[PDB]
């Protein structure tokens, strides 16, 4: 509720615009403040990227992974929040 | 890699 | 190129046919048998999976993960090969 | 949960 009030944002990877980036760290930021599990996290994210940017958005949260994915143009980011990594990308 | 395909790998 | 010709594959979570789960599987045995980095191997699985099954697939490789997504029915599936996790999964 | 939505975590 307050622990995530002091995490840092890094951008690894992004296909998306300025205010859009913004609101994934937020969405992030509010996920992790409510949940400690990475699957709620991932949840969290994809419902409300759902709700305020239409369907259909995929979120993966981690500290180990590789991914090959493919997004519809400019709805794409990776990156991390303090050492968990979050992947999330519009594709259908 | 075609440019709406992205690939990532997490930091040691 | 054969040092995963002993590795255990267990199926967690499926949405998929048999025929199409043991391709997955046999796709990730031969990733796996090629390249050491989890990213490559994600993108190997990806991209056969597109040529064999259709656009579009994703592929999430690794040992520390959540996630949230979304799938076209009969078209997912989350499994282990040894201590390595792997979701694939079609949406687009 | 939607039947078409998944939700996976990793083991330990
Ligand atoms: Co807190
Ligand atoms: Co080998």
């Amino acid at each position: 509720g307050s622990h995530m009030s002091d995490r840092k944002a890094v951008i690894k990877n992004a296909d998306m615009s300025e205010d859009m980036q913004q609101d994934a760290v937020d969405c992030a930021t509010q996920a992790m403040e409510k949940y400690n599990i990475e699957k709620d996290i991932a949840a969290y994210i994809k419902k409300e990227f759902d709700k305020k940017y239409n369907p259909t958005w995929h979120c993966i949260v981690g500290r180990n992974f590789g991914s090959y994915v493919t997004h519809e143009t400019k709805h794409f980011i990776y990156f991390y929040l303090g050492q968990v990594a979050i992947l999330l990308f519009k594709s259908g | 890699q075609p440019k709406d395909d992205k690939n990532t790998m997490t930091d040691s």
